[PDB]
């Protein structure tokens, strides 16, 4: 008499980023 | 009788002869039989990289069971293959899936020891609930037998994530076979392909299809990366056995097309090309008849025809009509670049080498740096050889290494390490050579790059491959790498070969072919240039038909002034737009030089009037 | 306002399909107008791209007319990222006017600010 | 061995060498050594020609002429690999697509002042 | 004295006993220090120059684990611009690094070895 009615979802996964930090070469 | 609705049956399909011989891999069949008759924890898992043959091991097990060469405790076990997709169908109530699964497990349990379940792709057994967890007491009593095969990464994505389920299994690692064992396999599957397509197959075809698929097609593992070549050569021969061949069809369709176009226009022109094409189609037709008056099986050329039609690379066997090209190439390339006989004689020696099949297999077909002073042609040569090979100027991959002045720019042509911002984009060099690996790659002004990019062009040479930020070794094995430079311009050969070893390392100059130093120009071989420019201008205004009737003293006069011993032929192409283009562009937008009309040029004592 | 309550695994998909069949079921009349269409790419996140590429086979024959208006620097972040759609659209660049045309524009809007503010 | 191991110690971490096994240093090359390398390259070039069933008959003055040329002692063994195909493979590759090198019929190599004719 | 005696085998023999650590020795070699641009490698660079993330060749291995024995191999070839850096090591218990932080040498052991001699008594 009762039905289940499966549902959806939403997944998040972000991304890191790097800085390069130049060197004045002396 | 619950298995009758939901499962299938391999054994009844094995008695009727619906399966192929699986001659090969005795060790893994013996290993599976060794595991499967154990007391407890007796459910193997075939794990291998996708392509190596894992379902065929189970089919060979079924054929061996029906044949009767099995040990004592395998007398008529009757392997039964299940379906986890049929279980979830209409089960939209609170308890229907679990009672179906319980009925299946009851019909397995009430039998004594017989039924061997075969569940292919058992990463599907993880979820399927919204349940799906009522298998652990059945597995951890030695009551279910459960042979099942997955791939490699789908194992660790799901089952290694589920470290309680993982204990109640074994692992039978199936690896790739060799090339000789591939040849041993391909003599067994030949009868089925002769039955389904009515052809004949030479053993030389089956050894060439296993040798020649090793070099060219490199994405798939090799029990079946070489089956497709035979399977498509048979289909192409079946095409040519039916009504008409190929060419004559090609030409008939082409001439019908040109006929259509022409009659719709009623251009001349095409009228000629019609007639010519009608001559050819006639000749061939007659030839056809002649032959008839006087192929019916596959051969070792047809396999290379398939691997040439697919994946771009022309790798046949000394093809007809190209001997009229490659023996004319050293002179045909001279119609666009004038002078530099040694460089063209060295570039032709890398195309006529690898076309005939003399060159080394695991090495690029030519990768060599050529340099000199400016304005000589070192860019025009690379754009001039890739015009008749490819019919277009834009099949070149021309990345510039003047912009790579600092250290971290190297990551733009290799991608990102996995976990960072641009991972969807991948590489920028590598993702364009993986598609159709036959291009010509340039490297403009290798002076300017930071000396860490040379750590990337170092395993390109002598090996041909590189990884990236996606995990795929692309192959540069049969491209052509061209490096340009501009070093020195201050001596004949000593100063520039000192400066090259001053800037580069010994471990990079070692990895090159012949470094080709150019020479410059000469005033006698400058005049031969000039008409090309004029002819090029005679093309550029071709849409209005203002073709130039140029006097020969003008062509004489353009050679005296414009000769520079330090700037090459580049001042001449500015001198032409100063002499002709200024006065012509002034006279063209005021009237009086209307289209369809011709203009001559005469030598004024300082200028040249129109 | 069409992803209002759609937490079930098939509601938004049939909802958009019902809207597209309502537009297609009228014989060439309705000009649709989707404002800020750079948010139509990732409309329905099914965990697997299966939303925003339902109109993708329909635009190619041109059955819905689809006037839009997106910002210049919101265009190379969402649509040029997902360049299968970018060929389906013609582009109409709009540049700002100069002072002399702004003088002409402001004299026509001096009819609505005299009513809302009685000055 | 002094300067190169000094540069190795100046490039790594100090206990990173002791955890390793025997750090080996290689030789140079020698004119006595260079004959059998030519034997290996001729055997490889013969086995590459085994599909279209061509083979070669290499004379001993030519086999040592390949050893006299190409002895630049800073570039290792890699110039000889290029020198062989500058000598042999170019001339054979020009002839092979011009008829006259029909399969099965082998070719000998013969000495001619700086090339080698076939 | 000579080589191959115990001259560094004594050094390992007192690190593991008095400091209770097997790997608590620092063996730096002053066999490269003949110039003005070589001394600054054992103290660091300013914040912005070439060798900065690696820090000093000496000090960044003393900042953590300041319970170490420290050797100095082959002092006799060193340029005479080490001994002013090395002097206030053995005259004060402080030294400045490439960053600007402070290191304390008041609980270490310095050992300055060589190989000349060994024939004279
Ligand atoms: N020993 C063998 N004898 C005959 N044919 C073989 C043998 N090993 C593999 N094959 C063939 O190689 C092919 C491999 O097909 P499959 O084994 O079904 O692919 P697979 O290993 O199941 O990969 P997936 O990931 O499951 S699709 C089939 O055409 C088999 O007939
Ligand atoms: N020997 C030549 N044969 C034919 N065209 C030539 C020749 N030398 C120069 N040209 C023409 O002059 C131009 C040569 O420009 P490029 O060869 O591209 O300059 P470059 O060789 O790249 O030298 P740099 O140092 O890189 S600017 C083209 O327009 C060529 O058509
Ligand atoms: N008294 C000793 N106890 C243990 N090993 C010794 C002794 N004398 C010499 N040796 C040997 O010599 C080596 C130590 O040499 P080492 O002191 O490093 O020479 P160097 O003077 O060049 O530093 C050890 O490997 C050890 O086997």
């Amino acid at each position: 008499a009762a039905a289940a009615a499966a549902a959806a979802a939403a997944a998040a996964a972000a991304a890191a980023a790097a800085a390069a930090a130049a060197a004045a070469a002396a | 009788q619950a298995l009758q609705k939901y499962s299938t049956d391999l054994t009844a399909r094995a008695r009727e002869g619906k399966l192929d011989p699986v001659i090969g891999r005795d060790n893994e069949i013996r290993r599976v039989v060794q595991v499967l008759s154990r007391r407890t924890k007796n459910n193997p898992v075939l794990i291998g990289e996708p392509g190596v043959g894992k379902t065929a091991i189970v089919e060979g097990l079924a054929q061996r069971i029906v044949a009767g060469d099995v040990p004592e405790s395998l007398r008529d076990k009757t392997i039964v293959a299940l379906d986890l997709g049929s279980m979830v169908a209409g089960s939209k109530y609170r308890g229907e899936f679990e009672e179906r699964l319980k009925a299946v497990l009851d019909d397995i349990k009430n039998s004594a020891g017989q039924i061997i379940t075969f569940i292919d792709e058992l990463h599907t057994i993880v979820g399927a609930g919204a349940a799906g967890n009522m298998i652990k007491p059945m597995l951890a009593r030695g009551e279910l037998r459960l042979v099942g095969a997955t791939t490699l990464d789908e194992y660790r994505k799901h089952i290694e994530k589920d470290a309680a389920l993982e204990r109640r299994f074994q692992q039978v690692y199936v690896g790739e076979p060799s090339v000789e064992d591939t040849i041993g396999i391909l003599r067994g599957l030949k009868d089925r392909y002769e039955v389904h397509h009515g052809v004949r197959i030479t053993d030389s075809a089956l050894v060439a299809a296993a040798t020649l698929s090793d070099r060219y097609i490199t994405a798939r593992f090799l029990p079946d990366k070489a089956i497709d070549l035979v399977d498509e050569a048979a289909s192409r021969l079946r095409m040519e056995i039916d009504s008409r061949p190929v060419e004559i069809d090609e030409v008939e369709r082409l001439v019908r097309r040109l006929e259509i176009e022409e009659m719709a226009l009623s251009l001349a022109k095409l009228r000629s090309e019609l007639a010519d094409q009608k001559e050819k189609l006639a000749e061939l037709t007659t030839r056809w008849q002649n032959e008839k008056n006087a192929k019916e099986e596959v051969g070792p050329d047809d396999i290379a025809d398939v691997v040439s039609a697919w994946t771009g690379i022309p790798a046949g066997r000394l093809l007809e009509g190209e001997t009229a090209k490659l023996l004319r190439m050293e002179d045909e390339l001279g119609k666009r670049v004038i002078g530099q006989k040694a460089a063209v004689t060295a570039v032709s020696d890398a195309v006529r080498r690898s076309r005939a099949g003399v060159s080394d297999p695991n090495r690029p077909t030519g990768a060599f740096m050529f340099l000199g002073p400016t304005g000589v042609g070192k860019t025009e040569l690379a754009k001039a050889l890739a015009d008749f090979l490819f019919d277009d100027e834009r099949a070149m991959v021309r990345i510039d290494m003047s912009e790579y002045g600092e250290k971290h720019t190297v990551a733009r042509l290799i991608g990102a390490p996995p976990g960072y911002v641009g991972y969807e984009a991948g590489g920028q060099l590598t993702e364009a050579v993986r598609r159709r690996p036959y291009t010509v790659v340039l490297f403009d002004e290798i002076e300017k790059a930071h000396p860490d990019v040379f750590d990337v062009l170092l395993q390109v040479l002598d090996e041909g491959r590189l990884t990236d930020g996606h995990g795929r070794t692309v192959d540069f094995r049969n491209t052509i790498l061209i490096l340009t430079s501009n070093l020195g311009s201050g001596g004949s050969a000593e100063q520039v070969l000192a400066a090259v070893r001053a800037t580069f390392k010994p471990e990079f100059i070692n990895r090159l072919d012949d470094v080709l130093i150019f020479e410059g120009l000469n005033p006698e071989e400058l005049v031969r240039i000039v008409d090309i420019q004029l002819a090029q201008l005679g093309k550029r205004l071709a849409q209005r038909r203002l073709q130039l009737q140029v006097s020969l003293p003008a062509k004489r006069w353009l050679a005296q002034r414009g000769f520079d011993p330090v700037y090459g032929a580049r001042p001449l192409r500015r001198l032409v737009q100063q002499a002709i283009g200024d006065q012509l562009a002034k006279m063209l937008l005021a009237g009086q030089v209307h289209d369809g009309d011709t203009v001559p040029v005469n030598v004024s004592p300082d200028a040249d009037s129109l | 306002s069409m992803v209002a309550g759609s937490k079930y695994r098939g509601e938004f998909e049939e909802r958009l399909k019902a809207v597209l069949d309502d537009i297609k079921n009228s014989a060439g009349q309705i000009i649709t107008f989707i404002d800020e269409l750079h948010t139509i790419v990732g409309a329905g996140a099914t965990g697997a791209m299966d939303a925003g590429n339902m109109i993708k086979p329909m635009l190619a024959r041109g059955e819905l007319r689809l006037v839009g208006a997106t910002t210049l620097d919101e265009y190379r972040k969402h649509i040029e990222k997902d360049a299968a759609l970018e060929r389906r659209f013609q582009q109409v660049y709009v540049g700002e006017p100069s002072v002399e045309d702004t003088i002409g524009i402001l004299r026509g809007l001096k009819d609505r600010y005299e009513v809302h503010h009685g000055v």
